[PDB]
């Protein structure tokens, strides 16, 4: 998982995770002291999910043609995204919530 | 007014024989409820002669059980034993007024899952109540109790018609006395009774904060009790003939709690064991479970120097094998919901060590899977935006929600390019909800339809989960 940083009022950024250990892979973002939300999730099929609650028509997911790599895409960022995101690989289950097999420790994205 | 005395013969000898197994029993649950075993020998001896005026099935032995005792264990350590003494007169106030509103029939209501599973709990914490004798260990108290649980189980199959727990006893007492064995003797987890049961008022509970915190108890008493009192009853009706008022017996119940509680004792109901011990040995009439409590309280007068001198290696043994012979079920190897309770019921007493927990449980647990029976509680509805997209408006409120019938309301026919699924009017109360939505969402995916989820978090935040 490769991606965070600083962002500005309207900024972007895109996300990319990595798996350096699998029908499906998952994005969730924590709200700091806050409980866990969904973000997205995306299966090898090329079926996606989304939160329109936490994401209102604004982030992408994809998966990329590696077999270890899941881009998530984030535009016009506001000052409620700012949280800290997870990268889940949990296959064949929990594609939204509660995970699996496979988590890596978030990055923090900060906007302003 | 069919009122008799046949045979006094036989019926004396029964209660005699039930009565010199009643002592044990009741100074035993006495200790496991953290309280004196004279609570426990009066409630026997006040509870066996009012059922024997005014019992509905004669021949069936009401006194003193784990089935009360574990239920008020919880009281006593946090109140006394005395609020106790509350609980049980309104425990007899309820039994009278579930008898004389005549509810006797609906205890059939009650799931054999929560019944089966408060056995099993209750037996358990009957052997783990056993545990605290041991951790203070002399080898006496190993040698004595293994001896005892040898001579109980093994004598039998070389003697007749008397109990092996009897032997156990009274040889284990003439050792210890003997050899002056060091273990801790009965005589000192409690007092026990020197005189007649006097008339104690409850003096010390004060009438409504009280109430709100008796009331509860009183209640899984009074119901354990009825139950208890009932399938006691019928089984003593298939053993003879009756037509015995199950209202009448839980009216006895009743009032025998309430005075009982008036003076000074536990709260009491039906023996199972001791009532077929009875009915073996020619026990049919009222002046056996008469002859039970009243030559029980003579006797534990008489004895009393002696009774005190008792080891408690063989009480915590004859202790051992009761909850042996409690638990042991059919293990099966059969509905998944009812396992789910009984497992439950037993998990919960057995790592909190509150049976009324357990018995709670096991009555919501029931109360949702009776209302997932008989309800719907939560449907979905397909609507067709002008964009032709569907959107899925779950409504209502899901709980141990069934992924097949998730899956069913929703169409995999036709794999569409996009799916909304409108959770604004859904709420999430159990992680299997969470888990169906789930198995849809990565069905639709897996198929090539992205999904689109709609006012999420206040269906996922009515999650039992989140405690
Ligand atoms: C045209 C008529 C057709 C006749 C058909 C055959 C009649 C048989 C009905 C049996 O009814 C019995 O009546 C007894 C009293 O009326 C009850 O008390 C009986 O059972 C109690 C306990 O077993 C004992 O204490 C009692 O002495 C004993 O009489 C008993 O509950 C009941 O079952
Ligand atoms: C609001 C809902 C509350 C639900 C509570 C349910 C209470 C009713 C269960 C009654 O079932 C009986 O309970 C006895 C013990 O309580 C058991 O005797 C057990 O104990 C005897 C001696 O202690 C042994 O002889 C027996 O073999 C052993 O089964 C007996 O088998 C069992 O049929």
């Amino acid at each position: 998982e490769s991606g965070g940083g600083l962002v500005q009022a309207g900024g972007s950024l895109r996300l990319s995770c990595a798996a350096s250990g699998s029908d499906v892979m998952g994005w969730f973002r924590q709200a700091p002291g806050k409980e866990r939300e969904f973000v997205a999730a995306v299966t090898r099929s090329g079926g996606k999910s989304y939160n329109a609650d936490s994401v209102k028509g604004r982030f992408t997911i994809s998966r990329d043609n590696a077999k270890n790599t899941v881009s998530l895409q984030m535009n016009s960022l506001k000052p409620e995204d700012t949280a800290v995101y997870y990268c889940a690989a949990g296959d064949t289950a929990i594609t939204s919530w509660y995970g699996y097999d496979y988590w890596g420790q978030g990055t923090q994205v900060t906007v302003s | 007014q069919r009122e008799w005395f046949a045979n006094p013969r036989k019926d004396v000898l029964a209660g005699i024989v039930v009565a010199l197994a009643l002592i044990p029993e009741a100074i035993a649950f006495s200790i496991i409820a953290g309280v004196d075993p004279q609570v426990g020998l009066y409630a026997s001896f006040i509870i066996a002669l009012i059922t024997a005026f005014l019992g509905g099935r004669p021949g069936m032995i009401s006194a003193a059980t784990g089935a009360m005792a574990l239920l008020m264990t919880g009281l006593v350590k946090d109140h006394g034993i005395q609020y106790l003494f509350a609980a049980t007169v309104l425990t007899g106030v309820l039994q009278v007024v579930f008898g004389w509103a005549k509810l006797a029939r609906y205890l059939k209501f009650v799931p054999r899952s929560v019944m089966v599973g408060f056995v099993n709990a209750l037996a358990i914490l009957i052997f783990m109540a056993q545990l605290p004798q041991f951790v203070g260990a002399n080898w006496q108290m190993y040698a004595m109790v293994a001896a005892g649980l040898a001579i109980i189980y093994l004598l039998p199959l070389v003697f007749k018609a008397m109990p092996s727990a009897l032997v156990a006893i009274v040889v284990l007492t003439v050792v210890a006395v003997v050899t002056g064995a060091d273990v801790k003797t009965v005589g000192d987890m409690g007092t026990l009774p020197t005189a007649l049961p006097h008339f104690q008022f409850p003096q010390v509970p004060l009438t409504f904060e009280t109430l709100a915190i008796i009331f509860p108890v009183a209640l899984t008493l009074s119901l354990v009790g009825l139950l208890e009192s009932l399938l006691t009853a019928q089984l003593i009706d298939e053993r003879t003939d009756t037509t015995s008022d199950k209202n009448v017996e839980s009216r006895g119940q009743g009032v025998a709690n309430i005075v009982t509680g008036f003076f000074g004792g536990m709260a009491g109901c039906a023996m199972i064991g001791q009532s077929m011990i009875n009915v073996t040995s020619g026990g049919r009439g009222r002046l056996s479970t008469f002859v039970a409590g009243a030559f029980l309280m003579v006797l534990i007068l008489a004895l009393q120097p002696l009774l005190v001198q008792i080891p408690m290696a063989a009480l915590v043994a004859v202790m051992m094998v009761v909850a042996i012979s409690t638990f042991d079920w059919g293990s099966l190897r059969f509905p998944k919901g009812e396992t789910v309770v009984m497992l439950a019921t037993v998990a919960v007493t057995v790592f909190t060590h509150d049976l009324s927990l357990g018995v709670l449980i096991g009555v919501v647990l029931s109360a949702l899977f009776f209302a997932r029976k008989v309800s719907q509680l939560s449907q979905v509805t397909p609507v067709d935006e002008v964009d032709g997209t569907r959107t899925y408006r779950v409504r209502g409120q899901l709980f141990f929600v069934s992924t097949h019938d998730f899956l069913h309301q929703f169409d995999f026919t036709h794999p569409a390019r996009r799916v909304v699924i409108d959770l604004s009017d859904a709420h999430f109360w159990d992680g299997s909800a969470v888990g169906a939505l789930d198995k849809v969402m990565l069905k639709f995916m897996r198929q090539g339809t992205s999904v689109e989820l709609r006012g999420l978090n206040a269906a996922s935040a009515t999650l039992v989960e989140r405690l």
